[PDB]
């Protein structure tokens, strides 16, 4: 199983709504219907942090800004009204199969 | 929040053996799973090693395998890992850290007579609070 | 001089056959069975041998007993009873009067002429 | 003078009644070897001397399908059926789900999708550890789960097998009467359904009676002494399955050309599975052997009588089986161990009128067997290597008369009776215990002597 | 006429009504199985009674009047006074303890030894 | 007078003994419809009408708590039981933890805390798939694992298994006939003691029809005191010994579930068919019995008038509620319906007694899993059954126990007990023994054997 | 006396316990030791019941000693009746005549029995 | 003046036949408990006087090595085993693997690493709940499967074991021949398992025997009456065993060393299990003690009767057994409701030629497999405290090596795996009859003609 994350990076103006995706070669979807995603935000200087679980709700304590969507094994992350302290590395996690493995990561950055 | 404890930073031949610490407060190393990851300075994320909160499972990378043990004092209340076979390229940091895990069964036959035959499925949760980490780096 | 011989013959002529009659009177589900028929053969042999023995003509074939009966029942000769009509036709004919035969023999005879051989043995 | 009754004892008496029987064996030869269902390999065996009584002066009526000798057969074997089974161990495990892929290579162009290779994630015989095994699978024993598959019988009672050094080939089984009992048969050369028979005689015990499974057409019966014979209840009412019996022999012949093997499977402690291995050499579809001439001239017998009863000029017809459960459309037979399914549409594929030298049958094999109507039990076939090879002779036929048939034109039937109570009826047709009643009285000349 | 009839009667008045209690005497399931066992039970016991007939001789016959005398300390009344007011079991209950040498004496003083005297009587 | 003692063959005798009794039902009955489970796969019919003998001149002693076919036909009832549920389904996998709420919908203020939905971890018929099952439970059946997940009560215990719902529970009235060369007797006294002979005696071949009632504390339609209310015992001074109660006249009991039960069809293996409480239609309202309360105290004035003949005839009597224990004799119970029912009887006997509008209602409980008799190597779950369930019953007897510590004969309370249904089956054929009867016979008369 | 004590006896002194010999010639639930005992009064019971019903046939029923007509063939034996009787045990004497007994059976029978029936027919005639 | 052949009833007549006999005990001693195994609840009470006639100026052939009875009674052994067992638990779900290590509490170092702490997950009182409890198991009932350890029977027939209640201590059956048959008795004290008896007599039940275990030497039972003597169906051929009775009894102790401890586990409903608890104090080997002298001397008349059939100044020699499977390999019995397994090689080390105590180690097995049989089996509950067994040595199962040269230099080792010699070693006085009681002979009877 292979897990790949788009953009790279992207440049972000402030107070605008943005989107991210994550995408791997298997369905993520449980016999039970079950699906096994989380989302990561890394700080420059300091360990990632959970954003939203299992692709249906968002960490505890996260603002109502980040959304996610997708099934299977197309997934995407949407944020709206992008502000600075959301610049950053984001991690798309596997949690179906063995060995668990993260996205290649992105990057977003304000424009400039 | 738990503390988490890690040895210092280390300079080391390479070619030889690395021995690391770690230690949680309140030994919640039996409420959480064990974890080790590396990461190294303008690379992603890997996981190396992991093992269970009831300390009943582990698992290694693949690439780590044959180098690398998994051990724990009596009644995890601090686990220690052995590092074997580093070169210059191994230079990195490594971290200590708990988790969360899924325990669920997978396949079952009910069995009449006696137990039912039963397979049960780790699957992980989320990775909790880190330690601050230990830097290793390799040099003559 | 098989079992059964006599079936073709006249029941005038059946009774050169009784003794051979006689004769054959004598864990698995089959198992089971083999010992529910043998003692429901046990069984049926002691009733016929209680019937006899209230009788008083056990351990004979025949018995002559003085009791006359109804001619209502079948009012034919004994001539072509005996040598026309088979054994089964003549129980055919008489099947239904039996019970009121086996209760006119019962009483009416036996236990008079006990109570008359105790009157007897009495002197 | 007046007449007295005196008794006698010892008189023969028959009545109509009913009591159990008992098994009697052909000298119990089969002892050298174990093990057969039927015989439960031991039972008290028979001499062979019972000497046929001719009846003579003597007429005797009979009656089938009231009397009760051939249901309480039916009963028995049931009863012999499982409890040859019960000893042996049951099936429970294979419940489970099927990944399946066809079977390639080193077919006929004609089986394809009759085999299918199906391998299990089972455990092993210690009750930790994870295995896999593989067998093959005939592809009407199997329903797909929605590519998967499972198996037919696991939404319903639980299937059994195991213990295959057990023979099924039948053994000449008799049935003496208890004391006090005896049997009657009828000696005319024809004989209805029902009534009265001129000549009769007794004897002891009955003859070999083969409890062989046959669905559609009469296998290893006693050959019709003169002509095909038609019987029913009532031939007018079209609800009761048509008797015939055939006075010539119609051989056939059955073999598997595949060379099969067996495969020794390891589920539970003390508990060994055999599974189909894989064959041997290219797949070839098993099939029988019918001559040609001799199936006409049979038909055209069969026709002839069938004239009789009905208006000379009606048009005889038969046909395609109607369908329904294949226990009735299809023919089966267990020989060689192993059960059977074909088609004998191509053998009634024909219409007779007033006034090279064989047929083949493309025929079927099925590994689950609900065998009667039961719903409660089940039972799979142990796999058996080499090619089987069957020889058969075929006696009777079994049939339906269809509605309609307006005007008394174009009769036609087809097969039908899938109730082996009729076999064991066609066979038993010649049989009836009667009640013996040793006391009795008459009258005589005869007074008892005072004292 | 119904079973067991006799018991309010004498036994002068029981003398009628042998034969109709003589009629009924003996005429995979754990019930199944107690059938068995009655059945069994009852036919045994019936041999019994047959068996000690046939020794006694008196098989067949509902009364059996023998050759044995008996001492006299075990009852104290008379013959009349007896069968006509008294029932079956009071006089059963006065016997039930001397059934054992009735046993014994009706069985060797009287029935082996007329069976000698009648091998001598064919003997000539 | 030389007399000569002589056979006689024949002769009726009268001795007590033990053989197995012979089932016997009037002409099989019972074949109309099916399935019962008392009338059993099969019994032998019986002629209706046998020949009841009334014997002149003859008295004889009747016992009971001395019979022994009350004993053996106990085991009988018990073989029964178990062969009936012996070919029924095995429900162990049952007993998985199960997370429940309380119901609260349509449902009377003093019936909540009763009924309760529970869902659990059990399998399919498949091997490998699991299914999420719910239904309705009553707060008796289950208890609590922790101080929440409840689990039922009959899992520390023997395994559990399912009535099957193809046959029923209703009584049959069974007759009993002797072995061969044995019979039965009835005494036909009207006022007849426990103990002493009977002044007038009859016989049977067979005994009239006995409905096989389980209940705890109430005779319940069975027979009536031909003249008047009865009470028996072993030993009046012996407080120990239960208290029979026989009344004149009946008074019907009338026990109906209110609550339109439904019913669902789970799966459990190949074969394996499981049914539990669906949703119920319409308010919850509780089981209640309802009996007129003018003939109720009319029949403890007999029975107390009764009562004062074994006691002084100026004390007190006074009845009371149960002294506790479990509750199988701490309530009264009954199967009317094919289902089981438990019932109050603390306010039935709330009365006392001195010297010289018209219905009461009981509140009742309902139990599906039920350790049947006394065993607890056993267990069994009732089917439930849909609709609304109606018994109409007389009342035939009571079943007493009398207090100890008593002092000058005087202030006498009683209370119900003693869940020995040995008592109800004393209580119902007491009138009756088994005797063997001997032909033999050897008797002095003046024959002398003919000379050889 | 006890039983079997005829067989340390010659014929003459065996004819005195016959009736000694014949005195014992009869006599869960679902364990073994009961099956075996219930199969064992069966095969008894039955063993007797073919005993007397065989005498009743011969005739010579409910008589311990019976004094029959039949002739028979000298080749058989080979001694005296008086040394017959005194020198030799039942047991030795049976080992003697132990091959000439179904043919003295079926004489036993179809000689003696069913033609004394038809004479007491031909009486019955009267 | 010409015979009649006439015939007679009550005739005494012998002759070869078989049925199945009458169960007998002794007044029905044991149902004042519940309950042995063998006695089970029911059988015939015995006669109190079991009357016994010498027959007078009789001789019979006697025909051991061809007694049916024998068979009879190893089925019904087989029957009465079977039927007890059945109303017990299965100890299937014990196959599951067991963990075991090797620990010692002051044990001895000729016992060490016979017994092994053993645990396994195992059940609870619910399906959804495992537990991890330990328990202590011998060497024997255990194997490798390549440490971990599964018991040594699951690639066979299913391990059954249940209802403690049960006794095995046994006890004397009388057998009563059926109505119509008969028991004959050999009163000559010399008297072989064959030929003509000069001195017969009849019994109407043969004499108490207990259902003794045992497979090398006889135990227990009857004693020869004057002298030993030693019987074999043919002395050529190697393929039969020696059968050796004794006629002086020898003692026996046996004893296991130490107290046991049971504890009861619970695998499901009415499914309590009792195994092996821990052991207190030091751990000593089981064994067996005997007087020396006894057994010398006993040997010595051994060969002094067994010189009889050989040409004498011959060379005898006993030895270690040859091996094989252990039942026959070594000398079992359970005695305390315990199986034995002793080593009986270092009681024949010795030859002989013309003209104060011995010991011997034993060993305990949990899982036996009864008889030959393979389709059964049973697990023996622990039985608390010291075992302490005394008993009498009545005989011995001897079998010769073929070879040798000259007819002499005779050897010989114990077998006989069959049991069939343990109830034939007292069975061979009894024989079996049929009793016709009709007979016929001539004399000068005419029926009185009418
Ligand atoms: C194996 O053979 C079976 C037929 O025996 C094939 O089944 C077909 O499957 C397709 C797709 O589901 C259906 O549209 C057809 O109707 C099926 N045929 C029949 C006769 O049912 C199956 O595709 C074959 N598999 C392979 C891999 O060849
Ligand atoms: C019954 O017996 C008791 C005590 O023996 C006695 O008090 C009572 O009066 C008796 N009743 C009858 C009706 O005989
Ligand atoms: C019932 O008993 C008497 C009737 O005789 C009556 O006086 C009494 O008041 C009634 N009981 C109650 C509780 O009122
Ligand atoms: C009490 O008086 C009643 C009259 O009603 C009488 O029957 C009874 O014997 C008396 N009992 C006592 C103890 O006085």
């Amino acid at each position: 199983v292979v897990i790949t994350q788009s953009p790279l990076f992207l440049p972000v103006t402030p107070g605008e709504a943005a989107s991210l995706s994550c995408k791997c070669s298997h369905s993520l979807q449980h016999s039970t219907g079950a699906n096994y995603l989380a989302w990561y935000l890394q700080r420059p200087g300091q360990t990632p942090r959970l954003l939203i679980h299992l692709a249906t709700h968002r960490a505890s304590g996260v603002p109502d800004r980040f959304s996610g969507s997708g099934s299977g094994t197309d997934f995407t992350l949407k944020i709206s009204r992008v502000e600075s302290d959301d610049v950053g590395t984001y991690y798309c996690m596997q949690g179906l199969h063995s060995p668990w493995t993260f996205g290649q990561g992105t990057k977003v950055e304000i424009k400039r | 929040q738990v503390q988490l404890v890690q040895s210092g930073a280390e300079v080391k031949k390479p070619g030889s053996s690395v021995k690391v610490s770690c230690k949680a407060s309140g030994n919640s190393f039996s409420n959480h799973d064990v974890h080790w990851v590396r990461q190294a300075t303008g690379q992603g994320l890997e996981w190396m090693g992991w093992m269970s909160h009831e300390g009943d499972k582990t698992g290694l990378a693949q690439k780590f395998q044959g180098r690398v043990t998994i051990t724990r004092d009596s009644g995890a209340s601090t686990v220690y890992m052995e590092l074997r076979g580093l070169t210059a390229d191994d230079t990195a940091i490594y971290y200590c850290l708990t988790g969360s895990k899924h325990r669920l069964r997978d396949y079952f036959l009910y069995n009449e007579y006696g137990p039912n035959y039963e397979e049960w499925g780790d699957y992980l949760a989320t990775l909790d609070v880190w330690g601050h980490g230990t830097a290793v780096t390799v040099s003559s | 001089l098989g079992f059964l011989g006599a079936a073709g013959s006249t029941m005038g002529a059946a009774s050169m056959t009784l003794t051979v009659q006689a004769r054959n009177l004598l864990l698995t589900v089959w198992g089971i069975k083999q010992l529910q028929a043998r003692v429901l053969a046990v069984e049926r042999y002691l009733r016929d041998q209680q019937l006899l023995g209230i009788w008083g003509c056990s351990g004979k074939l025949i018995c002559c007993t003085n009791v006359p009966w109804n001619s209502s029942w079948s009012n034919r000769n004994l001539s072509e009873i005996w040598d026309n009509m088979t054994w089964l036709q003549w129980d055919k004919e008489i099947s239904n009067y039996t019970q009121i035969i086996y209760g006119l023999l019962e009483e009416s005879q036996n236990q008079q002429e006990k109570n008359e051989q105790d009157l007897l043995a009495l002197d | 003078e007046n007449l007295w009754v005196t008794v006698y004892y010892g008189v023969p008496v028959w009545k109509d009644a009913e009591t159990t029987l008992f098994c009697a064996s052909d000298a119990k030869a089969y002892e050298t070897e174990k093990h057969n269902v039927w015989a439960t390999h031991a039972c008290v065996p028979t001499d062979p001397n019972p000497q046929e009584i001719h009846l003579e002066n003597v007429t005797e009526e009979f009656n089938m399908w009231k009397n009760n000798m051939v249901e309480q057969m039916h009963t028995d074997i049931i009863s012999l059926w499982d409890q040859s089974l019960k000893p042996c161990v049951k099936l429970t495990p294979l419940c489970v789900t099927l990944q399946c892929t066809n079977v390639t290579n080193n077919i006929t162009d004609d089986m394809r999708g009759e085999l299918k290779n199906c391998s299990f994630n089972m455990t092993t015989e210690l009750r930790d550890k994870k295995q896999k095994v593989y067998s093959l699978f005939y592809r009407l024993d199997v329903v797909q789960i929605n590519k998967e598959y499972r198996l037919i019988n696991c939404n319903t009672s639980a299937i059994t097998q195991a213990c295959p050094k057990v023979s099924f080939e039948p053994i000449p089984i008799h049935y003496c009467a208890p004391a006090g009992f005896a049997i009657l048969k009828c000696k005319d050369k024809k004989f209805n359904g029902t009534g009265p028979c001129p000549s009769v005689s007794t004897v002891q015990c009955t003859h070999g009676i083969k409890p062989v499974v046959s669905t559609q057409l009469l296998l290893n019966g006693s050959l019709a002494e003169e002509e095909v014979m038609i019987r029913s209840e009532n031939i007018t009412n079209n609800a009761k399955n048509i008797l015939v019996q055939f006075n010539t022999p119609v051989q056939i012949n059955c073999t598997r050309p595949n060379n099969n093997t067996r495969k020794s499977i390891r589920i539970g402690p003390g508990q060994a599975f055999y599974a189909t291995g894989d064959i041997i050499g290219d797949i070839r579809q098993a099939h029988c052997n019918v001559s040609k001439a001799t199936w006409n001239e049979t038909l055209g017998k069969v026709v002839k009588q069938l004239r009789k009863h009905f208006g000379n000029n009606t048009i005889i017809r038969f046909a395609n089986s109607s369908g329904g459960d294949l226990e009735v459309t299809t023919h089966s037979f267990n020989c060689g161990g192993e059960f059977f399914y074909c088609n004998t549409s191509g053998l009634f594929n024909s219409t007779w009128i007033s006034n090279n030298d064989s047929i083949t049958l493309p025929c079927r094999i099925k590994q689950i067997i609900n065998m009667w109507q039961r719903i409660g039990q089940a039972m799979y076939a142990p796999p058996i290597q080499g090619v089987i090879r069957c020889v058969s002779n075929i006696t009777g036929l079994i049939l339906t008369r269809d509605g309609g048939s307006t005007n008394s034109t174009t009769e036609t039937f087809r097969p039908g009776g899938g109730d082996m109570r009729d076999n064991w009826r066609s066979e038993l047709y010649k049989y009836k215990v009667v009640k013996i009643e040793p006391l009795g009285v008459a009258p005589t000349r005869c007074k008892r002597r005072v004292v």
